[PDB]
RNA sequence: AUAGUGGCCUACCAUGGUUUCAACGGGUAACGGGGAAUAAGGGUUCGAUUCCGGAGAGGGAGCCUGAGAAACGGCUACCACAUCCAAGGAAGGGCAGGCGCUUACCCAAUCCUAAUUCAGGGAGGUAGUGACAAUAAAUAACGAUACAGGGCCCAUUCGGGUCUUGUAAUUGGAAUGAGUACAAUGUAAAUACCUUAACGAGGAACAAUUGGAGUCUGGUCAGCAGCCGCGCAGCUCCAAUAGCGUAUAUUAAGCUCGUAGUUGAACU
RNA sequence: GUUGAUCCUGCAGUCAUAUGCUUGUCUCAAAGCCAUGC
């Protein structure tokens, strides 16, 4: 971020992940250009699932960790997370609250 | 953003301004639609024979559509292609499970710029009470759903209705707020009917029999791009099927001439214009003579170096003309290459909000692929290792699939749409959702992982010298068999030794761990057998 | 009222179970609604303690001071000397609200049972039936504590649910 | 000259008039104050003021009515300016207001006017509008019996202390009002507000969370043999309460002379 | 007047920005685009 809190961007790619518990399932990472300085950095998904839900091409919203850069546990390198794909704040769609738009 | 881009610059007085109201059939929707007509024309006009071409104006032309929820297809057509959407509410609707599925509809198709508008809380409510449940209902639409929304709030005052400031206030936000682009339809050329003519090529024996088809000349005002950019073009109808364009109409020494003449050799072209195998790549030359002597010099390169349309069909045949009606509005499509071909899709899935069933392999669906539907056959599956080895042949609560299918191919993998039909006197709208999200990916000529399971109990175990009482009868199969790789439901290899002359399931084969009691010897990798086609 | 410097002290947290439990609270910005008040007057008792003795702003205010926690019920009549408000403890307060004061003068068998009699238009006051928990009583209409002329342990009136009781016995046995 | 004295304006004559307990000249972005509030009277807010004044009614000039207008919410003419055209001509002044950051009713009151006991009042009075804040508090109360106990706490421990405890609609009568409704009051005609006959509980109830943990319960996977092994869904505890979280930021541990300049003895 | 050892103890506040979930009852919250008219 420039300073900032939150920042707006659009989704270039989606990466892969992995887990070692309950099982090895992917957890999840992508590529974000930033709107306003075309800057391109990972983002983590914090959920189960979700690489169904937000997809390639989308302009999404992103937050920090909450430990003033500093990626949180073994993810190597990740410093932001995403809230807000379309504007549509992810925990919405993720018990049922929300359903995803044309796009 | 270009796509967008093209729409507005063209566009102007003469294509009109889509209006879609849409809402129960119960309510009189007539009243308000014949008021929004007298608040067009000057104060005297209330009658319906929609749709039909309004002029009001230079600003905006406006034509108003209708359509009632008890027809099914309309409910989704209108839904992906509506700059506006007036929903009109009763006092009683809100937690209604049977009658509201239509807000997921034009969810799933796009929010146009929408509406909600209360008039039967006057017929039904009379106490302060109504104003805390005009802002509960608030707080489940469109505040909920959409944030910049308003609520209208209106009188009933049925035939008589005002002429005065609340339809300038409703005329005002359709007038003033505009609408929001949409990615594929405006990807497309999209001309809604207007003026539907008939002519018959005028009476002989082959103008009527048991198949005879006849000249509907259609008219109306363009949508989206340009449609006449190619001649003989396919094109889709809605209900009825696909089919290509007999006559496109519309009313809103130059070698550049003498390429596309075909009666002209290319010889005569240059001949006329100045003064053959491309399979050959180096370009033709001169003589190394002639090119030697004309470049012992170098000089000559020194300083290279530092709207209305008239609308032809042949179409349609006999079976549609005993469906002739008033016309309830049908809108044309367009067929693209990479669309109109077949292939085996995949796409990925979610379940409907309040929905209440588990979605098998073995039910058809009916699927809205742009301006298509075609009932079809969903075969799901799953992967759990970043490959496919399990199936599954419903739906449940647990996880949710991927449907893999023969239907029509499309590489630009549009959004999905999965309604289940539901008859005109189950629930009380049209369609009943089933499962919606994007097309995943193209993949054709594809086969399924369908594992099975053998069924084997161990009773006394060592790691190599093992017995099992019961998996097999025949020690043929377990000798053709003896190569491949035998496992155990916890993870344990081990292959089968020998059949050892008995027929009977006992038999020695190996493992790399004593199996378990609890734990059961299987075999995987089974037959992958064929897609059911529709 | 107001919320504390610390929210998690524990044994501060104790004693607020504590008294809540003893005195059938639902909030803990009740207790703070209280301190809050106690907050304010406790501080300008020091600044009458700055000032002279027999000072007539601390003659008149400082024993008007007095007279409403006399009226209240909070201050005794032998330590009417202007140091025990000082001295003082928050139990005091909660002694003198009517949703104890009622238990207190039995009949309510519950700290809990109490409130939902006060919130049912039970006790008035003297004509004055109150549905407030909060009313710091008078310390003379105590004895006057006493039932509605309605809402039945005060009569006059059986209730439409005594009467469906009523009712379920007069039609079934009878017609 | 005007309603009226008067350089108010002009013809002639004189050379005067004001001012160091300060004439005049200059700044105060506060258009002017009396006034209303917290009550230092200093100050702040308003002076666009609750009352009155100066300036403007697209820009100029002349003129009119009334006791009173310097009418502009008076006229004409001129200049900018623009709508219609039967082609002759006619007509209006570049103006409000909305968004960008939905306005309805009554002269029943007070006063004013009256062609005045009538009636009117773009005077005046009533209705619409809502988590940045925030008020009061509803979600169950009290009995009952029967089989029943390896019951809890602390020390992650090594161990010790304390056993008044639950599992059952066994089951029973209370009860209030969320909401439904005559009548009355009010009455700008008038609405709400303050009242109240008549309905409304045995857990599907008359449907509250955002969370926090978890060495629990389940599901064929780097990759491996000679033998032994790796890593959604059921259950429990804690939380404040219509409130709580999240992200950021923030809070607490080389030598000397020498100018401006600073400083300074005692005293009849 | 000077060398070492034993024992014990120690080594969160933010109406301040955006956002989310939910609320039975009461109270309190330009020098841009133009709808409309002369």
């Amino acid at each position: 971020f420039g300073g900032s809190s939150h920042a707006k961007g659009i989704v270039l790619e989606k990466l892969g992940i992995e887990s070692k518990q309950p099982n090895s399932a992917i957890r999840k990472c992508v590529r974000v250009q930033l709107i306003k300085n075309g800057k391109k950095v990972t983002a983590f998904v914090p959920n189960d699932g979700c690489l169904n839900f937000v997809d390639e091409n989308d302009e999404v919203l992103l937050a920090g960790f909450g430990r003033k850069g500093k990626a949180k546990g073994d993810i190597p390198g990740v410093r932001f997370k995403v809230v807000k794909v379309s504007g549509v704040s992810l925990l919405a769609l993720w018990k049922e609250k929300k359903e995803k738009p044309r796009s | 953003l270009h796509v967008p881009m093209v729409d507005r610059t063209p566009e102007d007085d003469p294509p009109p301004f889509i209006v879609a109201v849409v809402g129960p059939p119960g309510t009189g929707k007539t009243t308000l639609i014949r008021s929004l007509v007298r608040r067009m024309t000057k104060s005297t006009l209330n009658d319906i024979q929609g749709p039909i071409t309004v002029v009001s104006g230079k600003h905006r032309r406006l034509t108003f559509l209708e359509c009632p929820a008890d027809d099914l297809n309309a409910m989704i057509d209108i839904a992906k292609i509506a700059d506006l959407v007036l929903l009109l509410i009763d006092g009683n609707f809100g937690f209604e499970m049977e009658t509201m599925e239509f807000l997921n509809i034009a969810q799933h198709h796009g929010m146009p710029r929408v509406l909600g508008v209360a008039t039967h809380l006057d017929l039904f409510k009379s106490q302060s009470t109504l104003r805390a449940s005009k802002k509960r209902l608030k707080h489940r639409f469109w505040t909920e759903v959409y944030q910049g929304a308003k609520l209208f709030y209106l009188s009933g005052v049925i035939n008589g209705r005002y002429p005065d400031r609340e339809i300038l206030n409703l005329s005002r936000f359709i007038s003033v707020m505009k609408f929001r682009p949409l990615k594929w339809r405006n990807e497309h050329p999209y001309m809604l009917a207007d003026r539907f003519t008939d002519l018959t090529h005028p009476e002989l024996i082959e103008t009527q029999g048991l198949q005879i088809d006849r000249k509907v000349a259609i008219y109306g005002y363009l949508h989206g791009t340009p449609l006449p950019s190619a001649p003989g073009t396919r094109v889709h109808i809605a209900g009825v099927g696909d089919f290509s364009v007999a006559q496109i109409e519309k009313l809103p020494w130059n070698i550049g001439k003498l390429i596309y003449m075909d009666n002209i050799s290319p010889e005569e072209c240059i001949r006329r214009w100045r003064g053959v195998d491309l399979e050959k790549f180096v370009p033709y030359f001169d003589t190394f003579e002639k090119l030697a002597k004309k470049w012992k010099s170098v000089d000559a390169i020194k300083e290279r170096f530092l709207s209305y349309v008239r609308i032809v069909f042949e179409k349609v045949p006999m079976e549609f003309v005993k469906n002739f009606n008033p016309k309830f509005p049908i809108v044309m499509g367009g067929l693209l290459p990479t669309e109109i071909k077949f292939g085996i899709v995949k796409a990925r899935l979610r379940r409907h909000r309040w929905h209440k069933k588990i979605l098998k392999t073995n039910d058809p669906l009916v699927l809205s692929l742009g301006w298509r539907r075609f009932q079809t056959l969903p075969i799901y599956t799953t992967t759990d290792s970043r490959t496919r080895t399990r199936m599954l042949k419903y739906t449940p609560e647990h996880t949710y699939c991927n449907a893999a299918f023969y239907g029509p191919l499309c590489s630009p993998n549009t959004p999905f749409c999965g309604v289940q039909i539901v008859a005109n006197s189950d629930t009380g709208n049209g369609f009943r959702i089933a499962a919606t999200g994007i097309v995943e990916e193209i993949d054709v000529n594809i086969e399924i992982v369908k594992k099975l399971k053998l069924v084997g109990f161990p009773y006394k175990i060592f790691k190599n010298t093992a017995f099992i009482k019961d998996m097999f009868s025949s020690a043929m199969e377990v000798a053709r068999f003896e190569g491949a790789q035998i496992k155990t439901v916890s993870g344990i290899r081990g292959e089968i030794k020998r059949a050892l002359s008995k027929p009977e399931g006992h038999y020695r084969a190996a493992f790399e761990d004593k199996i378990l009691m609890s734990d059961i010897v299987i075999l995987r990798s089974w037959y992958p057998v064929r897609v059911k086609k529709f | 009222y107001s919320t504390p410097k610390r929210p998690y002290e524990s044994s501060r947290l104790d004693a607020e179970l504590k008294l809540a439990g003893e005195f059938g609270l639902k909030n803990k910005k009740e207790i703070y609604r209280i301190s809050f008040q106690l907050s304010k007057i406790r501080r300008a008792a020091r600044d009458l303690l700055t000032r002279d003795e027999k000072d007539p702003k601390r003659l008149f205010e400082g024993n008007a001071l007095i007279r409403r926690l006399v009226r209240v019920g909070v201050l005794s009549e032998d330590k009417k000397k202007l140091d025990y408000v000082l001295a003082l403890k928050v139990e005091d307060f909660l002694e003198r609200r009517l949703q104890t004061q009622v238990y207190k003068l039995g009949l309510a068998k519950s700290v809990h049972h109490a409130r939902v009699l006060i919130t049912q238009r039970h006790i008035a006051v003297g004509k004055q039936i109150v549905n407030i928990p909060s009313f710091m009583v008078r310390l003379d209409s105590e004895k006057h504590i006493d039932f509605a002329p309605t809402s039945p342990f005060g009569g006059a009136r059986p209730g439409r649910v005594a009467r469906r009781n009523a009712a379920r016995k007069a039609e079934a046995s009878g017609e």
